[PDB]
């Protein structure tokens, strides 16, 4: 008799459980059907680092971890391949468990989680301030953005995303396989 | 400060590069939309 | 001039065929059409005379 | 290729739609005829009778 | 005086002001938003029609052209939309990763505090 | 048949139907205004309307692209804030380090 009580329980802590999986699963946002292993940047990076690039390898390392976490737990699809064939979901999750199983995804709690956030926002307060580039309004923001978007190519020989000033005949190859691309679709 | 904005778009466009083979598909809510014009343009 | 307001039942013709490159290659083939259907009307007009 | 998204997304519509869209135009065509032809009897009847004046 | 369309961003053939924006409408384009929106374009509000205000072939290559520069800017606004939907992952990507990493070091710091408190 | 359409009302009537409604009413049978007794363009259209849903399309799509890019730019900022933070907590998981390394 209680136990009908109980089930509406069991399900609640399956709104924990969502609570705990990633904003951009909960968002359910585009996640990338293979991972880019390549970004790993070794520690043995000759220029002594900053803890400031050590940073950005842990975060990379982590969110790597995620991703297969995700492409484990929640793999993306768009819009569901099935309606003009049914293509085979083929993905190879194995790999990415492999992976985990090598780098043990942390299953952080909700209050940690929510401590990191709150020491993050006073430093984010103190930096937005220290930084001192003020607040651009988002028109101005349009104009940057459309001016990093426009300057923006991708060099396939480089494995690597550039400004198309810093890159002349890659960039036209670029523009080539960039049509190409669009020749196949 | 305009590097710092590059910076993000160059971090994100690297991980995509495994993905990058993939169409443009369409936003699903503004194609329902649309259709739904359209439809109403062909009653 | 007094106005009317009923909606149209008006249909394509096919829309199999059309697409925007498609209806202004269709379109320029009708608008040939209608010029020649014109100036029929004046070559038939101009026969009319004689 | 955004010619063939529209185009596509055209195709969706027309499929379900218009077939029955079809069917219903074709039939316009027909009552656009039983007009025609009702005045068309009108008109060779009332001809007629005209002749029939004009025999007698 | 000339005027822009806020649906089109272009030049209105015929246009109608909605006062609940204060902003002009090309009428066709709003009345067919209002049918199937039923809200005014600019802020979500309430909106309906009678509110609204009122105020060869080288023709043809120029029209497809200009027809295909639309498309142009449509291919461009749906990839950029792409693209800040794809940031907008990413990005929350690394803030949660962020987290999790300043998490697994607050968990470090609350380690080590306590094995200096141990002293 | 008969050629007649109510001025008010913009509806088209067959002459003997109207008439014995505005007899008897005095009014139009759609909306009851008072009416007296005696009283190649497809495919244009329809490019019209391929160009007309395109707009409500880029409206839309405009709307979305900068609902979203609005979030994303205040992250931005804080983007390299993030990155501050663990250099800061990798400096200070050192100097924890080096205190418990001490002895």
């Amino acid at each position: 008799d209680v136990d009908a009580r109980k089930q509406a329980i069991r399900d609640a802590e399956r709104v924990k459980e969502m609570k705990r999986m990633h904003k951009a699963v909960q968002k359910d946002l585009p996640r990338p059907s293979e991972v880019n292993e390549t970004i790993l940047r070794p520690l043995n990076v000759e220029p002594p680092l900053t803890d400031l690039q050590k940073s950005e390898e842990l975060i990379k390392k982590e969110m790597i971890t995620m991703l297969h976490y995700d492409l484990l737990h929640h793999p993306y699809e768009p819009s569901g391949n099935k309606k003009g064939k049914t293509v085979g979901f083929g993905t190879n999750n194995s790999e990415h468990i492999t992976y985990l199983e090598h780098n043990p995804y942390e299953k952080f709690s909700k209050e940690e989680l929510k401590k990191a956030q709150d020491v993050l926002v006073q430093e984010m307060e103190v930096v937005k301030q220290g930084m001192s580039h003020g607040e651009l309004s988002s028109e101005a923001y349009n104009q940057v953005w459309e001016e990093c978007y426009s300057q923006v190519l991708y060099l396939p020989g480089q494995s690597r995303y550039t400004r198309a000033n810093l890159a002349k005949k890659d960039r036209i190859e670029s523009l080539e396989k960039r049509l190409e691309i669009n020749r196949g679709h | 400060v305009h590097t710092l904005v590059f910076r993000s778009l160059k971090r994100t466009h690297d991980m995509f590069v495994a993905d990058n083979g993939k169409p443009v598909p369409l936003d699903e809510e503004s194609h329902k939309r649309k259709m739904a014009i359209k439809l109403r343009n062909e009653y | 001039l007094i106005d009317i307001k009923v909606a149209h039942p008006i249909r394509p013709k096919p829309p199999s065929a059309t697409s925007i490159p498609a209806i202004l290659k269709a379109l320029q083939d009708e608008w040939d059409a209608v010029m020649l259907h014109s100036f029929t009307l004046r070559q038939q007009l101009q026969t009319t005379r004689q | 290729l955004e010619h063939q998204a529209v185009r596509i997304e055209n195709l969706e519509l027309m499929s379900q739609h218009g077939c029955n869209a079809w069917k219903v135009y074709n039939e316009n065509l027909v009552h656009m005829i039983e007009h025609a032809q009702k005045e068309l009897q009108k008109l060779r009847k009332h001809i007629q009778d005209l002749n029939w004046q004009r025999k007698n | 005086m000339s005027l822009i369309c806020s649906i089109s961003n272009e030049v209105p053939e015929h246009p109608c002001v909605s006062p609940v924006s204060n902003h002009v409408y090309e009428r066709r384009l709003i009345e067919k938003y209002i049918a199937e929106n039923g809200t005014d374009p600019i802020n979500n509000q309430p909106l309906s029609e009678e509110q609204l205000i009122d105020i060869i072939p080288a023709i043809l290559k120029a029209l497809q052209d200009e027809w295909d520069a639309v498309m142009l800017h449509s291919f461009t606004l749906r990839q950029q939309l792409q693209t800040t939907r794809q940031e907008l992952s990413h990005a929350l990507y690394q803030h949660d990763a962020a987290c999790r990493v300043i998490a697994r070091l607050t968990k470090e710091v609350t380690a080590a505090r306590e094995a200096l408190a141990t002293l």
